[PDB]
RNA sequence: AAUAAACA
């Protein structure tokens, strides 16, 4: 199982330490990109980051409860300034626009929400 | 005449009138392409009939075409150097001067159609042509037995020419063509002319059809009057070659029963047996 | 109109899964050391499993003749598609239209993702990076934008007062090159989207541009007769050669991965090779396109085999050592193709006409007959 | 929400 023999958990690789405080990330060009494949900073949870609009990572922001459909395949032009939500979990999707308004759906294995 | 007939032909409403529009305009798009005298009239008639029923879009169809055209019209004017010197006419007749001095305006005819005046890699349109070249000279002098094998020769050079080149359905439609003008050798001219009945013995040897070679072969020993010494050599060299020691000995089997045979297969068929089977015994005996 | 919105029927798709051959290939390479050691996929239609993708036969690469047809993919504004591009992922594959559109199109199952107003004139370059991040494109108006892989719209720039028709780039996200009508090859900066260096001396409009994988060569080729083929020199801006090479109109040019052979599309019916550490003999010509051969795309995991469009629409497939073509679609793909682009597997071919559509083309399969109307029309 | 369903 990996974890009896050649445990790791006591050591502090210096891979860690490289993306705690990110270990020099470059402020990324061309400032209407999307800091997609980027998960957070934790700079601007603390306290603030200490650069705005051009930075590498993640910037969130409250009052989301929709996760965004186009987010889903990999098609994301809005980025931080969207105004719905990128996680995973799958219970703040939207109705689905086929079953709310057209009666039943189509497929079988609709991901989107079916409320009565 | 086949314009003026699509013409003739009575079309009332619109859509028959636009029948008749769509038929008269493929003759034309097809006949300003081939090669001829009148080449230049033609176009001249395309011309009044596409400006006679709409001369705005006349502008266009007329153009879209042209370039096809200046180079049908200049080949037609290469066309006619080689046939100005032709007869055309001429009975078939066999080798006995002059004869032979036509067989090269022949010969010239042929390999300038093989030069490829039409530069083009397509060689369904290359072969055709070469073709057409060989169904007028076996009109004039079909008793020639090399017009026939230069003829089938260039179809077997085009069917694996055509096999490489991802036509394959096409490979062997020149390749049962080249089984077929030999056919017309031995069976309408050269009936006693043993040559073109090698070369399409040969020929179905390389299509690998061995059974329909031994009708071949069958068919000139039916003819009455020949010497089949010599065709008992190829008929043997045909069985050893591709059917074994064996099937060779009933060949020459049937060399000794028959009462025109000369001397020149005894001496060939130890000389088979020898140098291929590597037998002194059966070559002395 | 078409936005998503009105209701359609539950269907099964068309699927090209490569899946179910890329595991077959990890179960494969285990016991297998070699292609040598390789069981045969004998021809019947019973050996659907035993496919592996062109890394498992390395050896025979016959393999990626994709003369099978999969399907045709039209738009709703019927524009004729000029680039076309797998995304390096092998995921979807964005094309370019007349009208400056991207329609990206699915891989395993191709329906269609997205569309994009992306350029004001049409369409002419396409090409992504080494690594999967920044895709280049380039137009009919002189605009290069930038693009990530989720097709998001970056700073724009005219790069050229005429008509960009290439856009090919160095191994690193630093430089790249784009030619264009008014007869130059300009090499770009990267990041500052400032222009280097203008290579001029060229005679007249130059369509195409390649890039040496590793040395820092930048090969052209030209409608002009007298400078048809240039090499460069990037870091000077020196003419490094010029290799005449064709009668009129060079189309295509691309370089191997492997870096030795330069291949060259021609409106004289013709693709050449050329060894570019040799340039005073010349490689095999490739004979056999009926009209002009527009489009050229090197297979990427079989060197020595690629595929070769024609103006007529004709479809062939080469190999370096061998004289004639392989494959071949004639009156089949109809129009006058533009582009090629094999999937990052090499395992599926795209397609693209001045007809307005844009077919797709799998491997063949084991055992069916080519009746089809592609193969043979009887 | 920016083409989720772009169908033969
Ligand atoms: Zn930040
Ligand atoms: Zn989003
Ligand atoms: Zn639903």
């Amino acid at each position: 199982m990996q974890e009896i023999i050649a445990s790791v958990d006591h050591i502090k690789f210096d891979l860690e330490i490289a993306v705690e405080q990110q270990l020099g990330a470059q402020p990324l060009p061309f400032p209407g990109m999307d800091k997609s494949g980027a998960a957070v900073c934790e700079f601007f949870l603390k306290a603030a980051c200490g650069k705005g609009g051009m930075c590498p990572f993640r910037h969130i922001s409250g009052e989301k409860t929709v996760v965004c459909k186009h987010w889903l395949r990999g098609l994301c032009k809005k980025g931080d300034q969207c105004e719905f939500l990128h996680e995973y979990d799958m219970t703040k999707m939207p109705e689905c626009y086929f079953y709310s308004k057209f009666g039943e759906c189509s497929n079988k294995e609709c991901p989107f929400l079916h409320i009565d | 005449d086949y314009i003026n007939f699509l013409k003739g032909v009575e079309a009332v409403g619109s859509y028959a009138e636009n029948q008749r529009i769509t038929a008269v305009r493929r003759v034309y798009q097809r006949g300003c392409v081939n090669p001829m005298i009148n080449i230049e009239q033609l176009w001249r008639d395309y011309n009044k009939y596409e400006e006679g029923i709409n001369i705005h879009l006349a502008k266009k169809m007329i153009e879209d075409r042209s370039r096809d055209y200046m180079n049908a019209r200049r080949v037609a004017k290469e066309y006619e150097t080689v046939m100005k010197g032709l007869d055309r006419n001429a009975p078939s007749v066999p080798p006995q001067p002059q004869e032979a001095q036509q067989v090269d305006m022949w010969k010239k005819y042929i390999q300038w159609e093989k030069s490829n005046p039409l530069r083009t890699e397509d060689q369904t349109l290359i072969t055709k042509r070469v073709m057409f070249a060989y169904e007028q000279c076996l009109l004039v002098l079909g008793h020639h037995p090399d017009i026939w094998y230069e003829a089938a020769q260039y179809l077997e050079q085009s069917s694996k020419l055509l096999a490489e080149k991802g036509d394959m359905n096409n490979a062997k439609l020149f390749s049962d063509e080249a089984a077929n003008i030999y056919e017309r050798a031995i069976s309408t001219l050269l009936k006693k002319n043993m040559l073109l009945y090698f070369a399409y013995a040969d020929y179905e040897e390389s299509r690998m059809k061995y059974e329909k070679v031994h009708s071949i072969y069958n068919r000139l020993l039916a003819i009455e009057d020949i010497d089949p010494t010599l065709v008992y050599i190829q008929y043997m060299k045909f069985a050893r070659r591709a059917e074994g020691i064996k099937s060779g000995r009933m060949i020459f089997k049937k060399a000794r029963e028959d009462t025109r045979t000369r001397h020149h297969v005894y001496v060939t068929a130890a000389l088979m047996e020898y140098y291929c089977s590597k037998d002194k015994s059966v070559a002395f005996k | 109109t078409f936005d998503g919105k009105r209701m359609r029927k539950a269907v099964n798709r068309k699927t090209i899964d490569y899946n179910p051959s890329v595991i077959k290939y990890l179960e494969n390479r285990i016991w297998q050391r070699d292609q040598r050691d390789m069981r045969a996929i004998q021809p019947d239609a019973g050996y659907y499993n035993d496919l592996v993708p062109p890394i498992g036969m390395l050896n025979n690469p016959m393999n990626a003749v994709t003369t099978k047809f999969v399907r045709t993919s039209t738009n709703k504004v019927k524009c004729p598609v000029f680039v076309v591009r797998w995304t390096p992922e092998g995921r979807r594959l964005v094309t370019g239209a007349s009208s400056g559109e991207f329609t990206l199109w699915n891989g395993l199952t191709f329906n269609f993702e997205t569309i994009l107003q992306a350029h004001d004139s049409p369409v002419r370059a396409m090409t992504w990076s080494h690594n999967d991040m920044w895709m280049l494109t380039a137009d009919h108006g002189g605009y290069v934008k930038y693009w990530q892989s989720n097709m998001n719209n970056v700073k724009m720039f005219q790069a050229h007062k005429e008509a960009i028709r290439e856009a090919s780039f160095s191994p690193t996200d630093n430089k790249f090159a784009t030619c264009s009508d008014d007869g130059t090859v300009r090499i770009w900066d990267f990041l500052r989207c400032h222009e280097e260096r203008i290579l001029r001396g060229h005679g007249a409009d130059v369509k195409c541009v390649d890039w040496h994988p590793t040395k820092g060569l930048v090969v052209s080729g030209s409608k002009d007769s007298q400078q048809p083929i240039k090499f460069w020199d990037p870091k000077t801006g020196q003419s490094l050669a010029t290799l005449h090479a064709h009668k009129n109109t060079v189309m295509e040019v691309k370089l191997n991965l492997n870096g030795n052979w330069l291949l060259t599309a021609s409106r004289d019916h013709l693709c050449k090779l050329f060894d570019i550490r040799n340039l005073k003999e010349e490689l095999q010509v490739f004979r056999g396109h009926k009209k002009e051969a527009t489009a050229v795309a090197w297979h990427p995991v079989h060197e020595g085999l690629f595929a070769s469009g024609g103006s007529d629409g004709s479809l062939l497939f080469w190999h370096v050592g061998v004289e004639k073509e392989v494959g071949g679609m004639e009156m089949a793909h109809e129009g006058m193709i533009w582009s090629l682009a094999w999937h990052p597997l090499g395992h599926i071919l795209c397609s693209g006409s001045n007809d307005h559509t844009s077919k797709f083309w799998t491997r063949n399969r084991p055992g069916d007959k080519m009746r089809d109307r592609y193969n043979l029309n009887l």
